[PDB]
């Protein structure tokens, strides 16, 4: 991705690993849509998982 | 699958597990096998034998 004049490139996050072992508990820092398309609120804690 | 298999770029190389063999007298208690879905269903345990 080649930067624009404007974006200040940050460190590159990796997409955590997620097996049916597992599941990613995390909270929302803000009012958001996630990639699943599921409004979230401003600090509500959910799980994703491998389904 | 493959009897030489290069570490991919994508992998990570764990380690290398020796066969488990239960010979004509023996059995192992299988502590966290995977179901038909191959997910670690951890807390049972499988007795295999034969």
């Amino acid at each position: 991705y080649l930067p624009a004049v404007f974006e200040e490139v940050l460190d590159l996050v990796d997409a955590v690993i997620l097996t049916e072992k597992t599941a990613l508990h995390l909270r929302a820092r803000q009012n958001f849509k996630d990639l699943r398309g599921v409004a979230h609120r401003t600090g509500e804690e959910w799980l994703v998982t491998v389904q | 699958d493959t009897e030489a298999h290069v570490p991919d770029v994508y992998e990570e190389v764990l380690g290398v597990v020796p066969i488990t063999t239960l010979g004509p007298r023996h059995y192992c208690v299988i502590l966290d096998p995977m179901g038909p879905d191959g997910k670690n269903q951890l807390g049972q345990k499988r007795v295999v034998k034969g």
